[PDB]
């Protein structure tokens, strides 16, 4: 509800095909080992092949997936999770330490699911990657 | 996220033995006292919004420079900031009494709390004067018997107040 | 990815943006559910494409 | 990790709201069944040593080649039979763990997570372990509603195997 | 919409897995409270007309200026008092709706969603409606565990008001 | 897209590829001359912006009273806050149109796909334009009233302020 | 997502009246018949993987060109494709018996499934020959008179089989 | 924070380009407007103490029950009346702050941000503060174009209240 | 019996005159008092099993000798404790009677007439029921409105015991 507190941004340097795309989405978020056998979801794979669900929409499911929550959300601290969340979708470590902290309080109020939805909504994130393109390092 | 049921599994996995019979007699008392635990939880959440402002009638009246010009609770967004997360203490303390173990609370609510509270500039010690004022009002509601069958939930009252004392220790 | 089944199909005509990298194909449908439909119509209009049809599903 | 008390929390936490009566109601349901679930834990813990060697010699019956073929994977060597009672004895631990937790969480996190990766690499056929678990669910001697209770989690490990 | 049977579904659907015993635990638990929750629905439906006019004349007591000040928003003339029993009578509907659903869902979707937006625009102070609901929770005449049951959802509407 | 009075007389002048004529500059000189009135007038709409919407909602719902009665699409409380969430967005973009002086910023947001959602959702589309007319009856009543302001003819702005509401009612009904 | 409890609310909201006493006597039978639903539901999910391959062999043994070279179940990811969503029928039919109303079934298996099955080129009618073979095995397990206690599950069995018939009608 | 000089910067910064002549025009506008805006600041600062006690006794007129009803929230005893002149005296500060800034920024950041959250919790009805601000905009005695200048920001706080 | 309706009747009877406006104003004082009182009786009838369990256990903890001393008058045997819940179960009826009647009529006619007469004979100490009613005075759960009217009848019975 309330507008985000203004945080300073540190200067940064950064500032078969179908099957591969699914793997790429999985790879950035799960770092290879996590996909395993259990983490993979049949419905998400079907939607991409089906194309009913957009890639931007596809990632949200992975971000909000139960397997992801147990592995990262539960174990890690809220502040760490905000920093942790940034690498996979944004692809960039947060420039300002204070900014990361500001994000964490918001994450707690809306939950893990709430924070992920917010990242997609932000103008910088959509513009940087695009709906069609899988998230990549910046 | 751990429990009373799951934490007595997790150390029992680390030693790799079957669960003993006196651990199951321990958990049988946890089930037995479960009904009492549920009743206490519902009274806190039903009086959840009434606690926070009644703590804010004393959190700001006792240290009155905080809302006076200059204090960190002065302007209106800043004032709504220490009601947006005065309740998050109650949002996770009630999760701790539900789970029955403070491991849920430690991971999110207090893990990074004492670091932001010197990065922002807010008085960290001026939080734990009023979280104690929440505990004085929380155990007053949870113990009072109104339209309830007589029962003894004293053990919960002391370790309900232990969750507030853990909530005040890692901020101060 | 919508808490409930309330999905409305959207058809945009001509999307202007960086046209090679950002929008490689215009006149395609976007399948957004009920919760973000407030947000989605503001996203389309920022590029400048106009909506043809909005069909539920 | 997955527990009906945990599932009430993680549902209400992602919404950012308090514990409603719908999360609280779920907890109440767990207690009625947790009284009969701890009955199933003592039935498996007391009969633990009979059930392991009852199982690891039942799998040798239906698969007699597993004690004969010379392979690292095979249990024909004593070292395999030492790792036989370890592996099947690991199953009754996690089944008893998921009994007292009430959920499939400890079964989901300790046993079946990444089981398709490990059985392909070491060539352990999952038809072996499902034959031992059918022996356990028929020979635990449990009765009543507690006999239903162990029978779900055993059969839940069966479906995750295949 | 939020229901303990629904909350078992939407948790298991986002995970892409079947219904485990942890989703299925809640349903068993829910029936036991649903037996006492439907007791609370008949207690409010039968005493419905006593409770509405018991409430809309109790709010006139604590706020006597609401019948005196000439405003579209205030209940000065008969048109406000006609919209008085409509609004307070809308509350006992949704409270009885969330009783038989077992969750706060119908209360969350019909009543309190966007209530801060509407009370700011029409200048309806939310201190009025919380005074009527305190009259309802003390004068429904319900007893036993069913008296606890209506008392949560009334108090849940109180906290969402303030 | 976003056009103006200043920029639209450029954009057709680019399409014909000629220099701007002197009678177009005498036209724009009247726009600068009549320009000050629009700002003062438009400040009156935004200062009474929240007062218009509920006073339109005292008649949008009183005239068609089943809408908030059980069954109508303005019945429940988030549904009611939904037609105050975007009753003001009509005023949010009509005031952008009077500021720009041309309705080309109005037709991308309130007129573009609005008639498509209003049969996808199930809301009565014609029951919007009964009350956007009730906004126009209150908007030009405030913008014309001369209170503590020097008096000059404001007729050109008022007639075509009401033309923006009529365009806002035509593409919904 | 609707229920038996929530759908008798949703039409009762559309008429705007209080819930009648004979609707509450109807729901009281639903709570009374509630325990049976869980027992039926747990037996299906515990034999969930055993149904699909047993249902599956008949599905391919009766129409044997499908896995023979040329059919749409021929290659190996194509074969794993009609086991990755043979179970999704069981994933949502078990959601329908849990909710007690088929309104959660018709958004996932019945909504756009007949549209993909034409564009895809996979036979649509060759699905509903084997979903009937699932129903022949599902009600055989749910109605088996083994363990628990004898009771009347006939009402549930007939409208358990009604969910499979709705699952076969919108594909064929 | 929101200022016409700031709004020229944040528009040109997100594009990554220099200051064009279009960014400059917004800044140019402020100087002519800002000459008449500082006229409105001295008109409110010099008449500050007349306007506060002129306002906090005008709200007691239209709402006489606010001095009579005993509650922490109401201004029954002297402690409420001490917090009366604090709160209404806070409004004339931020109105004078947003005058000299030229934008609504200090009004947007100090006063109205999260005002719906605070007035719901402490049950302060926003109809009280809008009655004081109507007294200020009619009794500041300002004339000319400066009388228009304070009249926007007062009315901007009115719309954010309701 | 005594009722402020019949108090107006029996007063006008002895003078032999019609019901003037003197006796008529005593009626509407009884009428609008019932709204508070009727609710005040509903708070006691719903909590019937709570208070007679609460007051009986409060007597034993206050006077620990009354459970141990051998005698018919005391509560050593089972039929004493059976007569314990009968007596305080008989007090709560008349308080609900005298709240509904709106006067001290049923307290006069059914409880306190000859109440000091019997307690000298059966050596029942009146201070037993003083502490019994004082538990009901603190634990009835009704606050304000009818409860204040309701409480007086508890205190009117205490002064009749002493
Ligand atoms: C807005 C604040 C800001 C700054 C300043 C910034 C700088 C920045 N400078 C970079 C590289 C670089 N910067 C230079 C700069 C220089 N070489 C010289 O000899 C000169 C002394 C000097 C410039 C005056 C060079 C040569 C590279 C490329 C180095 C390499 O690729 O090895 C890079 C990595 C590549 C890239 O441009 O993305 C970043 C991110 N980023 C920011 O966000
Ligand atoms: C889930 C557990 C959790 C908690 C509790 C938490 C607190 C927390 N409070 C913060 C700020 C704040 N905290 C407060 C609270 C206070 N300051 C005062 O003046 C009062 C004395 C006191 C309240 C009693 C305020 C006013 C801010 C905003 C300060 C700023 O923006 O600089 C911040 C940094 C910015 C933010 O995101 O909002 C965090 C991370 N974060 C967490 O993740
Ligand atoms: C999740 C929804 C839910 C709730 C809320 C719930 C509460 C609940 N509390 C109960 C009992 C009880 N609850 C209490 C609690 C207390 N007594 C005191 O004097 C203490 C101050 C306090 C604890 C601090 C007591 C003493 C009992 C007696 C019966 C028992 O042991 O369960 C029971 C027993 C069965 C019944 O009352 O019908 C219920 C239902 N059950 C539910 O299904
Ligand atoms: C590899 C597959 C592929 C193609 C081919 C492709 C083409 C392509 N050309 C575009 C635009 C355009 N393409 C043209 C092309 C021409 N106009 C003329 O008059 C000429 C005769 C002609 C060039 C010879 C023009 C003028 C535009 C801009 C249209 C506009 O701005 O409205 C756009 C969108 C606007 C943009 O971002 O620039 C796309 C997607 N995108 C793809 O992904
Ligand atoms: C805590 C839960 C848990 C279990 C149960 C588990 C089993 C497990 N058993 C393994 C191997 C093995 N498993 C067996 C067991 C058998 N093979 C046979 O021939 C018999 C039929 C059967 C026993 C009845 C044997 C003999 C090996 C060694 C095979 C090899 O080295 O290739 C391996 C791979 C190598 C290893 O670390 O030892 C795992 C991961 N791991 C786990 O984390
Ligand atoms: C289904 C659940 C539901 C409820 C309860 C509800 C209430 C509700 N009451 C309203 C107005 C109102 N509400 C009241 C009621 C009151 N004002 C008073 O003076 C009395 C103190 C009090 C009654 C006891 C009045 C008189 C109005 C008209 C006020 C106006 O027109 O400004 C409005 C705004 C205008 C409207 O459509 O009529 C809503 C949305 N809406 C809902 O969707
Ligand atoms: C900026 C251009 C723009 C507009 C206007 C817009 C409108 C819009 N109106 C919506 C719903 C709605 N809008 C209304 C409006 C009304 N109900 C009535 O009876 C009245 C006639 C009317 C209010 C004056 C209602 C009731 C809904 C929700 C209906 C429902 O969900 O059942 C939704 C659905 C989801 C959401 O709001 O987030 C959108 C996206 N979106 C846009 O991008
Ligand atoms: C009731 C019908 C009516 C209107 C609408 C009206 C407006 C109006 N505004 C005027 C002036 C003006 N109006 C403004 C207003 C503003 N300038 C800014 O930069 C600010 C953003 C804004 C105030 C927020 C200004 C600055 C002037 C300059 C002349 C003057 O002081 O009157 C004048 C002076 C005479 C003229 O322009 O011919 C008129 C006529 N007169 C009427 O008879
Ligand atoms: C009779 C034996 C048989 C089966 C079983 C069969 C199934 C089948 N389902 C397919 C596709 C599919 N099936 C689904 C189904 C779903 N996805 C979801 O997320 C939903 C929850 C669910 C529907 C409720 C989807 C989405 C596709 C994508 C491809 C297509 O449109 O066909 C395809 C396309 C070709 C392939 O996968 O190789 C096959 C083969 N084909 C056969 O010959
Ligand atoms: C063959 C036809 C048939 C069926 C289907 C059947 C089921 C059945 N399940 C019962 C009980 C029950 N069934 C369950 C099952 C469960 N509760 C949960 O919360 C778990 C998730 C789930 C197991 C996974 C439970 C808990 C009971 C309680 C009563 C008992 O122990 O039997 C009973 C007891 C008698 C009755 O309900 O009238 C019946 C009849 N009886 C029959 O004759
Ligand atoms: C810097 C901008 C700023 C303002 C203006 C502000 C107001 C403000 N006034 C408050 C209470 C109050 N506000 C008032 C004022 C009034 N009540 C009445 O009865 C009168 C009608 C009216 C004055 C005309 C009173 C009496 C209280 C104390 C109420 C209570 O303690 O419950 C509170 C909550 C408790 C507090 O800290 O004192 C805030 C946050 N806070 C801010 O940060």
């Amino acid at each position: 509800s309330i507008p985000l507190l203004e945080y300073a941004p540190s200067s940064q340097n950064q500032r078969a095909d179908v099957d591969a795309i699914i793997w790429a989405g999985y790879r950035q978020i799960f770092s290879e080992h996590l996909i395993i056998k259990s983490n993979r979801q049949s419905f998400l794979e079907s939607q991409l092949r089906n194309r009913a669900i957009n890639v931007r929409d596809f990632i949200r499911g992975l971000g909000k997936s139960e397997v992801y929550r147990t592995q990262v959300a539960d174990l890690n601290s809220n502040y760490r999770l905000v920093d942790i969340t940034l690498k996979r979708f944004l692809g960039r470590a947060a420039y300002n330490q204070d900014e990361e902290i500001a994000w964490s309080i918001v994450i707690g109020s809306q939950g893990l699911h709430g924070f992920i939805d917010a990242l997609l909504d932000s103008d910088e994130y959509r513009e940087n990657f695009g709906d069609d393109i899988v998230p990549y390092q910046r | 996220t751990l429990d009373v049921f799951t934490k007595v599994v997790s150390q029992a996995d680390s030693r790799g033995e079957f669960l003993s019979n006196e651990q199951l007699d321990a958990l049988a008392n946890v089930v037995k006292e479960g009904n009492k635990r549920l009743d206490v939880v519902n009274r806190i959440t039903s009086n959840a919004s009434a606690i926070v402002t009644n703590a804010a009638r004393a959190l700001f009246e006792e240290q009155p420079q905080l809302i006076a010009p200059g204090g960190n609770a002065y302007t209106n967004r800043r004032m709504a900031a220490c009601l947006r997360d005065m309740e998050i203490i109650l949002r996770y303390v009630t999760y701790a009494i539900l789970a029955g173990d403070a491991s849920v609370l430690d991971d999110r609510c207090l893990n990074g709390l004492r670091e932001t509270y010197q990065a922002l500039g807010t008085p960290g010690s001026s939080v734990a004067v009023g979280v104690q004022k929440m505990k004085d009002a929380a155990v007053g509601i949870a113990n009072d018997p109104n339209g309830i069958t007589k029962g003894d939930c004293s053990q919960l009252i002391s370790e309900v107040a232990s969750y507030f004392d853990r909530a005040a220790a890692a901020v101060g | 990815v919508g808490e409930g089944d309330r999905v409305y199909r959207l058809e945009v005509t001509g999307i202007r943006s960086p046209g090679y990298p950002s929008v490689r194909r215009s006149s395609t449908v976007f399948i957004v559910p009920y919760e973000r439909l407030s947000d989605k119509i503001q996203q389309v209009h920022k590029q400048g494409g106009k909506i043809v049809s909005v069909t539920s599903a | 990790v997955k527990t009906p008390i945990t599932e009430a929390i993680a549902a209400a936490d992602t919404q950012g709201r308090f514990l409603g009566n719908t999360e609280l109601q779920s907890a109440r349901g767990r207690y009625e069944r947790a009284a009969a679930s701890l009955e199933a834990a003592r039935g498996l813990t007391s009969n633990a040593q009979r059930l392991i060697d009852g199982a690891t010699q039942a799998v040798y019956q239906k698969f007699p080649y597993t004690t004969q073929t010379p392979g690292p994977q095979f249990a024909a060597d004593s070292r395999g039979k030492s790792k036989c009672a370890r592996d099947v004895g690991h199953y009754l631990r996690i089944i008893t763990y998921s009994l007292v937790a009430g959920g499939t969480g400890p079964l989901d996190e300790y046993l079946i997570a990444g089981l398709a990766e490990i059985n392909s690499t070491f060539d352990l056929s999952p038809s072996w372990y499902v034959e031992a678990l059918k022996h356990i669910k028929a020979n635990h001697g449990l009765s009543g509603q507690a006999a239903n209770e162990a029978n779900t989690y055993i059969d839940y490990a069966i479906n995750a195997l295949s």
